[PDB]
């Protein structure tokens, strides 16, 4: 190549930068994952807490907002899953 | 930031008249986690003086290819990555041995981990070499993967580990998610079809892998590994095929990165 890097047998350059592309994309996916999982933990707390009476509408709408954001998150993950499938030659 | 190659699937390979066996290095430590350096080093010396010793079979993986129990790699590339190592050096030999022992450690305590990293840095200080820098970085990386995944550091103040194999963080994070979404997301990000199916129990797959190719060849490959978060790729049939092929013929190298 243009700069010698200590590389073991299998590793050529093209694999090595392809690696960086995929590591970026899945880095985003991981951020989305831990986000969706914090939100789903807050959901667990709401749904477990019980005791709603007349304050129930506020609680139901806060659950509604959480669940809504989380749906958008999971769909974003799907949406770049498919894109990564578009880069590949077999799919 | 992740241009790092890491050695995976490290076993040691023996051949007694074309009858071949790839084994993990046995555990050299007690139930509390005291690393038996004396017996380990005697093992390594013994494997050097031996004549039925061919070397450590190892593979080189990139971070985005290792999905914990599936491989986002093509089979030809995978074959180019897998080598048969027999270094003309005792310390590199023992480093590969510790790599084997980390991958196949049943459930190490962080005490065994810190001892193992310690012995490793001590060996790597003895050998300035691209092979020792390689063996060391990757062995520390396997160590760190094991701690971060199993919560062995939890203490609060950081130890000298790193993030480990990246997709292992993804693997752990998706097991946490609602059962509904977890299944799909595992199917979409960490189940790469490219290396094909998994066999139910490798040992049987190698036994009939012997039945098929044993008229022309007296060659007989057997595999011994301890099941572990770091050895799940011994379930993959293409893996086992490539492994038998590499162990039975090919060549050896005295230097990984000459």
């Amino acid at each position: 190549a243009e700069i010698d890097l200590g590389l073991p047998p299998g590793v050529q350059v093209g694999d090595l930068l392809r690696n960086e592309q995929t590591m970026g994309s899945l880095r985003q996916v991981y951020l989305l994952a831990v986000q969706a999982n914090s939100i789903t933990d807050h959901l667990k707390r709401f749904d477990a807490v019980r005791v709603p009476e007349s304050c129930r509408g506020v609680v139901e709408a806060q659950v509604a907002k959480l669940e809504a954001v989380r749906s958008v998150i999971w769909n974003t993950m799907i949406s770049l899953a498919v894109s990564g499938i578009e880069m590949d030659e077999n799919g | 930031v992740s241009l790092r190659v890491t050695p995976r699937l490290v076993l040691e390979v023996n051949r007694h008249n074309a009858i071949c066996v790839a084994t993990n290095v046995p555990e050299f430590y007690n139930a509390r986690g005291d690393l038996n350096i004396r017996d380990l080093r005697a093992h390594v010396k013994a494997r050097m003086i031996s004549s039925q010793f061919c070397g450590y079979v190892l593979v080189s993986l990139l971070d985005s290819e290792d999905q914990v129990d599936h491989l986002n790699i093509f089979p030809h590339v995978f074959s180019e990555r897998m080598i048969l190592y027999k270094p003309n050096n005792v310390n590199l030999m023992e480093m590969c041995a510790l790599l084997s022992m980390i991958e196949n450690a049943k459930s190490p305590s962080i005490g065994l981990c810190r001892e193992v990293l310690g012995r490793l840095t001590l060996l790597h200080s003895k050998c300035n070499n691209l092979d020792s820098l390689f063996l060391y970085n990757g062995a520390r990386t396997l160590l760190s993967t094991l701690v971060k995944y199993h919560d062995l550091e939890e203490a609060a103040t950081p130890g000298p580990w790193n993030e480990g194999l990246s997709l292992f963080k993804l693997h752990k994070e998706l097991k946490r998610a609602p059962s509904e979404a977890r299944d799909l997301m595992q199917s979409l990000f960490l189940t790469s079809g490219k290396m094909g199916c998994l066999a139910r129990s490798p040992k049987d797959y190698c036994a009939d892998l012997n039945k098929e190719e044993d008229a022309n060849s007296g060659f007989t490959f057997n595999l011994f590994y301890q099941d572990s978060l770091l050895t799940k790729h011994f379930q993959c049939q293409t893996v086992l095929q490539t492994l038998r092929r590499k162990c039975l013929g090919s060549d050896t190298v005295s230097k990984i990165i000459p």
